[PDB]
RNA sequence: CGGCCCCCUGGACGAAGACUGACGCUCAGGUGCGAAAGCGUGGGGAGCAAACAGGAUUAGAUACCCUGGUAGUCCACGCCGUAAACGAUGUCGACUUGGAGGUUGUGCCCUUGAGGCGUGGCUUCCGGAGCUAACGCGUUAAGUCGACCGCCUGGGGAGUAC
């Protein structure tokens, strides 16, 4: 996430791009990430879980929403 | 009999997918809500926003008669998407119509670049074009009666992102998106884009030849967080937007709406 | 009576996507043009033809004829279709047990003409503004969910329908009590538990129409009989 | 709308490395397949290149290192 | 003329907040005394409601069985859930010989002479069920020469 | 591996039965050709066709009579794994004379009751009613 | 795995045709060679467990073959075996 | 089983043809492969970390938390032969309504464009008939059948003793 000020912009403008740029990257989530050892198990639990979740949010949600609610 | 059979490929003989065949009648009229029937298997609910001409009020009344477009089928229940998109396709005819004789003339009037380009609008729709198309010369309608009557000779076109820049006064003189994404860049060129899907978080304008924007929610107005983005723009509408970042790698080109 | 031509310029013909479709259906599904399926105007035809001749049949005998649609888009039409032949209708949603559950539906009934007994022919007027505006409200209420079926009396001969997947609770207690059921049945739909299927565009507004207004005719012939 | 189906490629090519650039982050990351529509069996070659060039100190590992 | 008869009549409880709510099930069987029977599983707080809703039941929803003579056409298997049947026709003097509420529906029925044993389960209700099945699915002579496009003398 | 033809053709008859499919084909055999053929006689399908030289196809025709199937249960007997063969004597009774027997006797295969009457038993082949 | 002209020069020797290559016999010497050249791989990566695997069948199948040719035809079997100096 | 490269090497799938001509399926004993930990001998040892030590916490804290930390994890060659070694679902074959995808081929079609119409392989989810104690399974069956094998017979005692 490199960045250099341009000529005649803001502080506070710099440091917004700044920090879209390291969410963009997803440092600081790569660093939560490898705070500690996930198990090969757990990581796998997670991805499927997630990926599980995903699934029933995109199909099960969109069946719903075909009924009105009142 | 083959009767049948006959008739099913004598029925796709007199039909086509997009909005070309000017066929389905105006069987209901209700505001705000139009609908037609153009041989398909349900009526469209079409917007009343679809068709008012240029002042606000309906133009069509019931047996009139206009395509709408395709290839889109069944959402649940209905049939289209609609018939104003149709609209551009005569637009696209009349702008390469010029080719033939190398002159398109109808009226432009260009009053000012929202991203360098006067503003043409022809008809009902408005376009926006790259700013040297709206002058032949360095002439500049700034000094010109406001919104003032020419025609529009065209000065250049993207010809896959549709955007047009018309010649206004002068009457004598006469892969494919992400390698290049350095036209709209620099820091704010504005552009006119129509709204697709708003996704709670976001609108996702997107209209620059196969890109995607999204304009999310933080800007959208002069209030942040209590907006819901489906109040206070639209479904499908062309608006006011301006890149304020482009990211070529991860395709996320991220569009305001504040300005 | 009706014909192929005019079912044609309807939009009897057309069906729903082909990705909603039911397996049920395929053998009066025609072919797939441009990703939503036809229904077969050959097979279709003849068995309407017959599901008319039943309800003229029925009407001869003075049989009570129940027409069903709750789309909201031919809610209106069924209505009409229904004074018409001056026949029964539920044109708003579907009371869950009807008719299987008749019995207490009847005391509905009483109920709601006796609201109307008190709004016309009392001519009494006088009461609390509260009350009398709740009493009002009552009466629409009633007025929308049973205002065709308020002089059936008892049960209905026959049954019929313009969307079978989405009436079928009807459906289903019409096959409980043993009803005569005539349903429109598109690709989508479920035609196992009607008895005479009518392979047909439920949705399109001017097909339910046509679809309504020969059964009328129909219906109208058997009681002149 | 992949890229690779319509120039119709037999194989991505580590030298040619203005494509790759576009495939590549501002950080030096390969960018997602969903981000770019890129098709499957493309992106494992994509990355391939990538590799190799980053290998061969064509394209960069990384923004930061030096 | 209907002949009634309560197989079993069973207390079932339900937890609340203050303790235990009982109540009563009851499943009865009517029959004619010729081909058609039926079952009926009543509910209520107390037992003679209970007995009544389940005859009630019974009367409507009742069904037809193919009866030569006083037993069955044919060996018949029925299953419902855990209780397997089987039923076979026997001659006349042997009597029903079937076992708890199997043996109730066949006498309503109006079989007279049946060797009927209940493998699996035998809980009243799934039983009596597997045992309407049974009849039900039993087919008669004239009704198979009719399926197989045939007279009776050639089926025998 | 395919190790009872007969059994096959059977199961595949049952599921047609089933899913109210009008005929059913398979391979073709002498054995399964004989028991399609008494299988019609007795009245349990329409028609049977046998077609092709190299490797023909038996066809046969499933019958529904009021909707239903008319095959309402069909069984082999004699498999592979364990045979049955039974003296005229102890030849059965399906269905308690209502359905058949195929039975596969020296003179032919044959209904039970035909086997009964010819006077000689054999291998049980499936019931069917 | 073989190369293809080898292949192309076994399945001439043994096949009587040479454009036959399905010969049971021509299919046997075929296994053989690739089992003799694997002898050596496998000499060489004693731990190379899963490419041993695909040997084994390859030898399994190589020993079906002999077994079928013995019912068939006796003496061609022992040619055969001659020829590539099975021990059986 | 996961950076990239090379060498040796096993299987799978498709496209057409050509050939062989039942050579097949299953398999008690038998043989092999078999996570992690563990063992042996010789190397290696950054990080992590059983054991261990100290600091907390606590009524206690032979734990959880913190600071350290050795076997081990890594490599070579042997042994061990077990795991919720799971889809808690033996293998092989046949047959029985559908929908939405993913992946990997391949035939035709104006690829007039990212497409259009098929046809094969493997695969994720939903659901019909049927099945099921129900939960659920549902053309990748737990449906309808056949072939072979393995295994179960109340809970504990015990997968223990001899």
């Amino acid at each position: 996430p490199v960045i250099k000020v341009r000529e005649n912009e803001p502080f506070d403008v710099a440091l917004r791009r700044f920090k879209r740029s390291c969410e963009k990257a997803g440092v600081l989530a790569e660093v939560r990430r490898r705070e500690f050892y996930e198990k090969p198990t757990t990581e796998r639990k997670r991805a499927k879980a997630s990926a599980v979740k995903r699934h029933a949010k995109k199909l099960a949600r969109e069946n719903a929403r075909r009924t009105r609610l009142y | 009999e083959s009767f049948a059979q006959l008739f099913e490929e004598s029925l796709k003989e007199i039909e086509t997918r997009p909005g070309s065949i000017v066929r389905g009648v105006v069987v209901a009229i209700d505001k705000d809500v139009v609908l037609v029937d153009a041989g398909l298997k349900s009526e469209s609910a079409i917007p009343a926003e679809q068709f008012k001409n240029a002042q606000g009020e309906l133009e069509i009344q019931v047996g009139d008669e206009v395509d709408v477009a395709l290839d889109a089928v069944e959402d649940g229940f209905g049939e289209t998407l609609l018939s104003r998109e149709k609209a551009k396709r005569h637009e696209a005819w009349i702008t390469l119509e010029k080719a033939y004789e190398d002159a398109e003339t109808v009226t432009g009037v260009i009053n000012g670049k929202v991203k360098g380009g006067f503003t043409v609008e022809l008809n009902g729709i408005r376009a926006f074009l790259p700013g040297s198309l709206v002058d032949v010369r360095p002439v500049r309608d700034t000094l010109h009666l406001e919104g003032k009557e020419l025609e529009f000779k065209v000065i250049k076109l993207d010809q896959k992102r549709n955007n047009v820049v018309v010649s206004r006064r002068a009457v004598i003189e006469s892969e494919d998106p992400w390698v290049a994404i350095a036209k709209r860049y620099p820091e704010g060129t504005k552009l006119t884009g129509r709204v697709t899907n708003l996704t709670d978080y976001g609108c996702f304008v997107e209209i620059e030849e196969g890109v995607e924007g999204l304009v999310h929610v933080s800007e959208m107005d002069w209030t942040n967080k209590n907006i819901h983005p489906s109040k206070v723009v639209n479904v499908g509408d062309v608006v006011e937007v301006m890149v304020l970042d482009i990211d070529e790698e991860r395709r996320r080109i991220s569009l305001g709406l504040k300005q | 009576t009706v014909s192929m031509r005019d079912m044609l310029k309807a939009g009897v013909h057309f069906g729903h996507q082909t990705r909603y479709w039911n397996p049920k259906m395929k053998p009066f599904i025609f072919g797939a043009r441009n990703k939503v399926h036809i229904i077969n105007l050959e097979k279709t035809v003849p068995m309407f033809n017959e599901a008319l001749a039943e309800l003229n049949k029925i009407a001869s005998r003075k049989g009570k004829i129940l027409f069903v649609g709750t789309k909201r888009a031919a809610s209106e039409a069924v209505k009409d279709a229904a004074l018409s032949c001056d026949q029964f209708f539920v044109n708003h949603r579907w009371l869950g047990g009807m008719l299987t559950n008749w019995k207490t539906v009847r005391q509905s009934i009483k109920r709601l003409k006796d609201l109307e007994t008190q709004s016309q022919d009392g001519t009494f007027d006088k009461l609390t503004k509260k009350e009398a505006l709740m009493r009002t409200r009552e009466l629409e209420k009633l007025e929308n969910s049973l205002g065709g079926i308020k002089d059936m009396g008892g049960l209905p001969d026959a049954l019929f329908v313009i969307d079978a997947d989405h009436e079928h609770i009807a459906i289903k207690e019409a096959n409980n009590l043993g009803i005569p059921v005539f349903a429109i049945v598109d690709t989508n739909s479920d035609p196992d538990g009607v008895d005479f299927v009518i392979p047909g565009n439920d949705d399109a507004i001017r097909a339910v129409t046509l679809y309504l207004g020969a059964v009328a005719a129909t219906v109208r012939e058997g009681r002149s009989q | 709308f992949c890229r690779f189906t319509a120039e119709g490629v037999q194989e991505i090519d580590y030298k040619d490395i203005a494509t790759l650039k576009n495939y590549i982050t501002e950080s030096g990351k390969i960018v997602p397949s969903r981000i770019t529509g890129t098709r499957a069996k493309y992106q494992r070659q994509l990355a391939r290149a990538i590799k190799r060039a980053r290998y061969l100190s064509l394209l960069p590992y990384t923004d930061r290192h030096q | 003329e209907l002949q009634e008869k309560l197989i079993a009549v069973n207390r079932v409880s339900k937890t609340v907040k203050g303790g235990r709510i009982f109540s009563f099930t009851a499943l009865t069987v009517v029959g004619d005394g010729n081909g058609r029977v039926g079952f009926g599983y009543g509910k209520a707080r107390e037992v003679p409601a209970a007995i009544q809703k389940a005859m009630e039941k019974a009367r409507r929803n009742m069904i037809n069985v193919a009866l030569n003579n006083g037993t069955l056409q044919h060996p018949v298997k029925g299953v419902h859930t855990g209780s397997r049947v089987f039923m076979q026709p026997a001659s006349e003097g042997t009597g029903i010989i079937a076992g708890g509420a199997m043996r109730a529906v066949l006498e309503v029925a109006g079989v007279h002479n049946v060797l009927a044993k209940a493998y699996g389960s035998t809980n009243p209700i799934n039983v009596v069920r597997a045992t309407i099945d049974g009849l039900e699915n039993m087919n008669s002579p004239e009704m198979v020469a009719a399926k197989r496009g045939k007279s009776v003398e050639e089926i025998l | 591996s395919m190790q009872d033809p007969i059994a096959d053709m059977l199961t595949r008859i049952r599921n047609g039965q089933a899913a109210n499919k009008a005929a059913v084909t398979m391979p073709s055999s002498k054995l399964k050709v004989a028991i399609a053929n008494v299988l019609k006689e007795e009245g349990f399908i329409e028609d049977f066709k046998v077609e092709g030289d190299t490797k023909p196809e038996l066809e046969l025709t499933l019958k529904y009579f009021q909707g239903k199937a008319v095959v309402e249960s069909i069984q082999r007997v004699s498999r592979p794994g364990l045979r049955i063969y039974k003296r005229k004597d102890e030849l059965p009774k399906v269905m308690a004379g209502l359905g058949i027997a195929v039975v596969s006797t020296s003179k032919g295969v044959m209904t039970d009751r035909a086997a009964r009457q010819a006077g000689l038993g054999g291998e049980i082949i499936c019931y069917v009613a | 795995s073989l190369s293809t002209e080898a292949t192309a020069k076994i399945v001439s020797e043994f096949g009587r045709d040479a454009n036959d290559t399905g010969s049971t016999e021509v299919q046997v010497a075929l296994l053989t060679a690739q089992i003799n050249h694997l002898q050596g791989h496998f000499a060489e990566h004693k731990k190379d467990h899963h490419s041993r695997r695909g040997l084994l069948r390859m030898v399994s199948q190589r020993r079906k073959l002999l077994d079928y040719l013995k019912r068939k035809d006796v003496a061609r079997y022992t040619q055969l075996i001659e020829r590539l100096g099975l021990r059986r």
